[PDB]
């Protein structure tokens, strides 16, 4: 069959719904080669903390912590390079990261899906059927978010100013 | 420096001599494949013409190096 | 972790060389932060 | 099939797949007809910070033709795709328009670059001076 | 269209399975370890592929995916290069200043005073000098940043990524199948035409728009930082107009064959850039384009799948005469069925060309500044050598290999391969005879001379001030070459090369190169090389001829290629096997190529090497002592191993000492090889014996019986830490030397 989302592009065929979000874009055939719980493992993994990015670089400049001189993200990054926090934030990914592996190995045993790290603190989860849209619309926002943390770095080279002053500004 | 020329008609006339030359000669020697209506295509026609090209070439060449053009 | 894998890090060349880079490492840090040690210091 | 002529006179069909030239060609078509449309729409009206070839590197310098480059290649590489899958395994009178238009595009096209060659103008510029 | 692309689909399952069953490949080794020999067994026969697999395709299958990994291991190693040379070196002081600093890409953590090694080798920098002449291709390639080094690091992982996914792609997704291996017309079509063509025409370019562009504006000295970046030259046409005028013109003339418009880049001066002591770079990429249309040209040549071309068994079988029987018929499928007869061809084309590439980059320096760095050109001339030697030894191994295993007498009778086995004691006896009337009338020419010399006879000797051997046919084509210019090659501007005669080149007040003349010792230098490789030619092609069969075992083919011996019978028949001549002929290759870098050594520091001075005479590195002392064996002696090893032995505590210290190590790894090579294993097995009983006597005998290695694995041992402490010797007296004095 077809792809759904290219219509003129054929279905790769290691992706029959079987993960949720799947639309069958995949043209360059990387799951013809490599594995799906990997792909989609880097791929909610890198949305995560692009959602998270893209929150904290709107955040930071609408507030910083009074303990911390104010600046802007990319300058920001520099600062805590040299300060000593962006290694502790290393560190304290890093650390999490070590039961990440353990959880990725327990994924390629079959015992997990992929991004479940059994996080639902405040119960949202109500329901089976919640939980699908609710991941489907966790997929689409990582996606989206990637996209966008992308577009804030590269604008604040081109142009210098911060993503809610350039919406401000021009 | 050997002396070459600018594009002339005699330049033309030298590239479409060897041309049809090499497709000539090439429709005899060739081994595998109306005297250029049997068996003729387009490997043959591109094959006896890039050897048009070379030939051609150095004949324009040579024949500018030494005076004739 | 896949056993097979762990079943290969447990030949004697990986082993050997494993062992012998961690006994040449903490040789070399020992000679890093206490260099020139000729005695014993007593 | 469509827009079938007889016209091979040279016989390139034998020694190249039929799929690959009719996609070829219906690609060749499309692109000139872009090109000379907006050929005579560049001379017709302009966009704001704003010849026929002399504007190729005008616009590389701002990064337009940079940025044209690389959408066009992001979907050359899906249109890449498209064609290897293709390969590897009251309608037809508007197919067989688009690719007489097409191929009416080619040669018109052709023809406003050279005489941009011959004049340093447009085409519709050529025919008002 | 018979050629055709065909593929197996998933052959092979991608587990680590077997990784946890070592000696999985063979049948005897699968079964586990009883003594110590099947440890060694397991190292030995790996690579064998032919031996444990009946099947070419699986063979074909296994070559094509090692050869992936093979090119990943170089791309890794050019990464790690490129990064070096961006990190750690001091290769923007080097551009500013090429005479005065000296290129050193490796720095050393201080640990246990070893920091010492980083000397100050300039431009505010202190590490190891490195003679690879990295340096000298990066400004040839115009880089003139560290940034771009790390691009070009990128490219390298990138490159060795793509690889090593291509090789396990192609063992265990999509493996081709054997009839897709066997396309030696179109794999010769694509590789002349598409590997070495557009390789050629790729790189033409890149002079062309890059290279030469930036050069110019260097060897005009121009700061490196002042430099246009290499795109603005392509986009913008006037800078590169102004630079050379021909690209006002474009691409017209190219089209329209008025190819005298391009010679003020395209040129064919001949010589060396004054400036810089190197090739002009417009010589280079004419040079490159000239080569380029030559491949693609020669790539059209053999048939494919449309009916032009040659059949390359056809032009094989023709050629056939009255001395010769049936010719070169069965050739061709040995050629595409045996991939030993293709590795001996293989490798001994790549260590002649090696060889040739030793030759020509002193005697035609290519890069900028790499002519009077004298550790570099004293680097890659000894490095090319020992590259060739080897491979060319491998060549004579691998048709051993074909002879024993390969060959079938039914398809090949009467053919060529027949002619010479029948007909080899013809040929092994004359080459005997030449090996020793060679070695007299080279090597006692040397005895005579030590002799009369130590006699007081001084007028009895082979000398020019005595009698006088005159290489007459060398100095005559040196006279050729001197006066080819305007002559037999009228459009040439100089000589190819300054060796054969006429100016100094001087650079940074160091010779670039100057004419290398000959005299008595270069005759006997020269019988001395003829000699070497004789005898070397002769233990190798008598273990290839011989290696099925003989007057002594008329059955040696079923015994194989590697075999210690058949027995003390028929008075002893110890070392007869083709691996055993390999193992005799590498001692051979070793003196030979020992003897040509020595010479090499001697001669360019003795008549070519030096500084240039007041009134333009030139003073010399050793002051032209070759000439009256290279004609006695004490010469060699005295005035190049003792005067020469004071720097090496007087190296220590300075950045030096490890070259100092590698000196004794090889020294000493030298002498440990004779313990092996001058040994039998049956001596070692009786003392192993007492060992096992002093371990069974405390209860901690081993499960894996220790023996002594085999006979074979004791003359391989022995022959290659005989090489190792050998060629690690001159290594360390060579790079000492060298860097002290050059
Ligand atoms: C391919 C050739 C090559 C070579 C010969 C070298 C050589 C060197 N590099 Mg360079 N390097 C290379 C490529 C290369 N590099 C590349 C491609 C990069 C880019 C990533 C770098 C980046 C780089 C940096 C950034 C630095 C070096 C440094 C060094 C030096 C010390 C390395 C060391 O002791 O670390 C030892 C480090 C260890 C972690 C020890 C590992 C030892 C293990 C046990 C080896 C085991 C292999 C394993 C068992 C194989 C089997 C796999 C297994 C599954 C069984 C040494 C001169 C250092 C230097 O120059 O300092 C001044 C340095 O800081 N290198
Ligand atoms: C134009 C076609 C082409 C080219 C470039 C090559 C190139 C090569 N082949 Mg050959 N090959 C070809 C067609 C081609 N092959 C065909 C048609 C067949 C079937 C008959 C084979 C069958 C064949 C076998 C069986 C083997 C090779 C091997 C090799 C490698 C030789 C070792 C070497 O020098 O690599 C180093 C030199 C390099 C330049 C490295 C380059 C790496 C890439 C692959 C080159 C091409 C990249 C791409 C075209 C360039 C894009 C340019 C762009 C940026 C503008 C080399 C990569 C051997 C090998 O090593 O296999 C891996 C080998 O065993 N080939
Ligand atoms: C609970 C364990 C723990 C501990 C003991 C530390 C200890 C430290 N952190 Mg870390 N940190 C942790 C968890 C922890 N961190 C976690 C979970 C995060 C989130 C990933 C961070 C993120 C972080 C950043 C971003 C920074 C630190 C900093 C510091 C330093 C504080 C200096 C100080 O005492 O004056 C201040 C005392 C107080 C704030 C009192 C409370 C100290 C090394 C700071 C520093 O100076 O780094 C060198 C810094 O900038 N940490
Ligand atoms: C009938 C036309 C014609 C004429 C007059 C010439 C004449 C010449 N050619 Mg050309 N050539 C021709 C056809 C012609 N060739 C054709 C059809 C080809 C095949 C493509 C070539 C390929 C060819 C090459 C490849 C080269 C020449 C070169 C030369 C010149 C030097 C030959 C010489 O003395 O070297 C003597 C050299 C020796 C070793 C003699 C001993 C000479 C003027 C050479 C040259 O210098 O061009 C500038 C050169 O490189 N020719
Ligand atoms: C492929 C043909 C082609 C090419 C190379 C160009 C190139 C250019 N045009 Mg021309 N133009 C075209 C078609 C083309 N245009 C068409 C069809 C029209 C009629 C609507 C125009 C009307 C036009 C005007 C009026 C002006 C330009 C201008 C420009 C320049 C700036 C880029 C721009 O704004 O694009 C404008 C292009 C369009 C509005 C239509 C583009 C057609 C397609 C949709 C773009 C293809 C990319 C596509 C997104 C990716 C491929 C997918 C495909 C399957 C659809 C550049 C010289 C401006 C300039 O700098 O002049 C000095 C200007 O003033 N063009
Ligand atoms: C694979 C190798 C390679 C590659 C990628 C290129 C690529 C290019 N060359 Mg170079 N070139 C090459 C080999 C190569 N060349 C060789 C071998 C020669 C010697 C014959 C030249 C001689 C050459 C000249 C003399 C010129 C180029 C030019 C160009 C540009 C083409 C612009 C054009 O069409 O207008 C060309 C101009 C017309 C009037 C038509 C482009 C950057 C042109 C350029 O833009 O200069 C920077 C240009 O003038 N090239
Ligand atoms: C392109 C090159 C090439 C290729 C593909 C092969 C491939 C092969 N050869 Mg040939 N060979 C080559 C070059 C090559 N050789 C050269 C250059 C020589 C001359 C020395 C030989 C001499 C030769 C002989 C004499 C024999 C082979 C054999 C073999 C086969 C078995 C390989 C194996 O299992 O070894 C496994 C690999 C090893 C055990 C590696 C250890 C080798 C040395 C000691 C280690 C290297 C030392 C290192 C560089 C420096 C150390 C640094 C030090 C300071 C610590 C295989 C078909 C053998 C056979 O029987 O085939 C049928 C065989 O007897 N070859
Ligand atoms: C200094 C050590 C040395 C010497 C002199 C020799 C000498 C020789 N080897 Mg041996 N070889 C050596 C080390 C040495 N080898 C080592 C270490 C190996 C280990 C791998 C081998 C392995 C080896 C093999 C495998 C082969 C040789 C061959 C040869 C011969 C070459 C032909 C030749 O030159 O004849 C001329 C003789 C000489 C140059 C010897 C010196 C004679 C000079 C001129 C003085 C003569 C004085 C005179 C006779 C005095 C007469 C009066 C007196 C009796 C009172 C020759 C007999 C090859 C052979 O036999 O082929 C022909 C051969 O195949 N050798
Ligand atoms: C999982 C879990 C929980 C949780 C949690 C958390 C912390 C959830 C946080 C989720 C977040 C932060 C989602 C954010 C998505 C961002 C997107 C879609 C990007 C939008 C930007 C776009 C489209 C743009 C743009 C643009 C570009 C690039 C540049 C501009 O110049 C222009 C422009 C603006 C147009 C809790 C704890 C609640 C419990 C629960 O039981 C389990
Ligand atoms: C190094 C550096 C830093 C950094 C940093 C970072 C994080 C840099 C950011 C890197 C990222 C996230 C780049 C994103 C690129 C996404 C692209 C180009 C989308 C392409 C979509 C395309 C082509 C079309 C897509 C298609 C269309 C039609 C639309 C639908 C989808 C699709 C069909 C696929 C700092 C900040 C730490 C500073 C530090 O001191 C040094
Ligand atoms: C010493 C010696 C032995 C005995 C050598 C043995 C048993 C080698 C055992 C040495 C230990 C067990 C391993 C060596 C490891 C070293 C640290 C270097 C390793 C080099 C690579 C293989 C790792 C022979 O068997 C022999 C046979 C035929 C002719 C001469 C000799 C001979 O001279």
């Amino acid at each position: 069959d077809f792809s759904a989302a290219v219509p003129f592009l054929k279905r790769p065929s290691n992706l029959d719904g079987a993960y949720i979000g799947d639309v069958g874009f995949d043209p360059l055939g990387f799951s013809d080669v490599f594995d799906l719980r990997v792909l989609r493992e880097a791929e909610l993994k890198h949305g995560r903390f692009a959602m998270l990015a893209v929150l904290g670089f709107i955040v930071q400049e609408l507030y910083t912590f009074p303990f911390f001189p104010k600046m802007a993200p990319v300058d920001a990054h520099d600062y805590f390079v040299k300060q000593g926090g962006g290694s502790q934030i290393i560190f304290w990914i890093s650390f999490v990261e070590l039961f990440g592996v353990v959880a990725l190995f327990e994924t390629l045993q079959g015992k997990r899906e992929p991004g479940d790290f059994a996080f639902d603190p405040l119960g949202l989860a109500k329901d089976e059927a919640t939980l699908e849209r609710y991941r489907l619309a966790e997929v689409k926002h990582a996606r989206l978010a990637m996209i966008a943390i992308g577009g804030f770095i590269h604008q604040y080279w081109v142009t210098k100013q911060t993503v809610l002053e350039q919406l401000g500004n021009f | 420096v050997p002396q070459t020329v600018a594009w002339s008609a005699k330049t033309g006339a030298v590239m479409v001599l060897s041309n049809i030359l090499c497709i000539v000669a090439g429709r005899y020697v060739i081994q595998v494949k109306s005297g250029s209506f049997a068996g003729f295509g387009l490997p043959e026609l591109l094959a006896s013409t890039s050897l048009g090209h070379i030939v051609g070439s150095g004949a324009i060449l040579g024949l500018s190096y030494v005076g004739v053009l | 972790m896949d056993s097979n894998f762990l079943k290969y890090l447990s030949t004697a060349p990986v082993l050997f060389t494993v062992w012998l880079s961690f006994t040449a490492s903490f040789i070399i840090e020992a000679n890093r932060f206490f260099p020139d040690m000729l005695y014993f210091p007593m | 099939v469509p827009g079938d002529a007889g016209f091979d006179p040279l016989t390139i069909s034998a020694w190249l797949d039929s799929r690959w030239l009719r996609e070829a060609e219906i690609k060749h078509c499309r692109v000139a007809m872009l090109a000379a449309a907006g050929c005579i729409a560049q001379d017709i009206f302009q966009f704001p910070g704003a010849k026929m070839t002399a504007l190729h590197d005008a616009a590389v310098k701002a990064g337009s033709m940079g940025q044209m480059l690389f959408w066009i290649g992001f979907v050359e590489a899906i249109s890449t795709a498209a064609t290897i899958q293709m390969l590897q395994g009251g309608r037809a009178r508007m197919e067989l328009s688009e690719i007489k238009n097409g191929r009416l595009a080619m040669i018109g096209f052709s023809g406003m670059v050279h005489h941009y060659f011959i004049t340093g103008k447009g085409p519709i510029e050529l025919l008002t001076s | 269209k018979k050629v055709s692309i065909t593929v197996d689909r998933d052959p092979v399952a991608t587990s680590f399975e077997k990784w946890a069953q070592p000696g999985h490949f063979s049948r005897t080794l699968a079964k586990g370890p009883k003594t110590t020999t099947w440890i060694w067994n397991l190292h030995a026969d790996v690579h064998d592929f032919d031996s444990h697999t009946n099947s070419l395709e699986d063979i074909s299958r296994k070559i094509f995916s090692a050869h992936f990994g093979q090119l990943s291991i170089i791309f890794l190693w050019l990464s790690g290069m490129y990064f070096h040379g961006a990190r750690f070196s001091n290769y923007s002081a080097w551009l500013s200043n090429p005479t005065a600093v000296k290129p050193s890409a490796q720095v050393v953590w201080p640990i246990v005073g070893q920091e010492v090694l980083n000397g100050d080798v300039g431009g505010g920098f202190q590490g190891v000098q490195v003679t690879s002449g990295f340096f000298q291709i990066w400004r040839s390639s115009g880089i003139t940043s560290e940034v771009e080094l790390y691009w070009c690091a990128l490219a390298g992982l990138i490159m060795s990524g793509l690889m090593i996914f291509a090789g396990w792609f192609h063992y265990h997704k999509a493996a081709p199948k054997l009839e897709w291996f066997q396309n030696a017309e179109s794999m010769l079509n694509h590789h002349l035409s598409g590997l070495l063509g557009l390789g050629c025409l790729s790189w033409a370019g890149h002079q062309i728009h890059v290279s030469l562009p930036v050069n110019k504006l260097l060897d005009a000295g121009v700061a490196p930082q002042e430099i246009p970046l290499p795109h603005e030259f392509l986009v913008n046409r006037d800078l590169m107009a102004q630079l050379y005028p021909s690209f006002s013109k474009g691409l017209v003339p190219f089209f329209t064959l008025n190819w005298s418009e391009y010679s003020d880049f395209l040129t064919f001066k001949g010589g060396l850039n004054p400036v810089t002591g190197g090739l002009w770079l417009s010589d280079t990429a004419h040079h490159h384009l000239a080569l380029a249309v030559l491949f693609i040209v020669a790539g059209h040549m053999y048939r494919t799948n449309w009916g032009i071309g040659h059949s390359m068994k056809e032009i094989l079988e023709a050629h056939k005469g009255p001395f010769t029987g049936e010719g070169h018929k069965g050739l061709y499928e040995i050629l595409t069925t045996s991939w030993h007869a293709q590795l001996a061809i293989n490798l001994a084309m790549l260590g002649s060309v090696s060889i040739i590439v030793a030759h020509h980059m002193y005697a035609m320096p290519p890069y900028p500044y790499i002519a009077t760095d004298y550790p570099t050109q004293l680097s890659i001339f000894t490095h090319h050598m020992w590259i060739g030697g080897f491979c060319v030894c491998g060549g004579a191994a691998h048709a051993g290999i074909f002879m024993v295993r390969d060959y079938n007498p039914a398809q090949n009778y009467n053919n060529l391969l027949d002619r010479v086995i029948r007909h080899r004691d013809a040929i092994i006896s004359h080459l005997n005879w030449i090996c020793i009337f060679l070695g007299f009338h080279s090597f006692g020419l040397y005895i005579h001379n030590d002799t009369m010399r130590a006699l007081g006879r001084t007028q009895d000797m082979f000398s020019d001030t005595a009698i006088q051997l005159k290489p007459v046919f060398a100095q005559w084509v040196q006279s050729i070459h001197t006066l080819a210019p305007g002559n037999t090659t009228p459009n040439a501007l100089a000589t190819a090369s300054y060796a054969f005669g006429g100016d100094v080149v001087a650079v940074g007040n160091k010779v670039a190169m100057m004419p290398i003349s000959l005299g008595t010792a270069d005759f006997m230098v020269h019988h001395i090389h003829a000699f070497t490789i004789h005898v070397t030619v002769l233990i190798l092609l008598k273990g290839v001829l011989f290696s099925r069969n003989s007057r002594l075992i008329p059955d040696k083919a079923n015994l194989g290629f590697r075999f210690p011996c058949d027995g003390p019978g028929r008075g002893g028949t110890c070392q007869s096997s083709a691996w055993d001549s390999v193992f005799l002929g590498l001692f051979w290759m070793y003196n030979c190529i020992s003897v040509v870098i020595f010479h090499f050594s001697w001669k360019m520091q003795s008549d070519v090497w030096g500084t240039v001075q007041s009134d333009g005479t030139v003073t010399h590195i050793t002051g032209g002592n070759f000439a009256q002392s290279a004609i006695t064996i004490n010469g060699w002696l005295r005035d190049f191993l003792w005067a020469q090893a004071s720097q090496v032995i007087q190296s220590y505590g300075s950045a030096l000492s490890a070259y100092g210290l590698i000196f004794l190590g090889a020294h000493f790894i030298w002498a440990f090889s004779l313990m092996f090579l001058f040994s039998g294993r049956g001596y070692w097995q009786e003392l192993i014996e007492s060992i096992v009983w002093a371990h069974n006597k405390l209860n901690v005998a081993p499960a894996i019986q220790p023996r002594a290695l085999s006979i074979t694995q004791g003359r391989a041992v022995g022959l290659a830490h005989y090489l190792l402490g050998g060629i690690g010797t001159t290594w360390a007296f060579f790079l000492a030397r060298i860097i002290s004095v050059g």
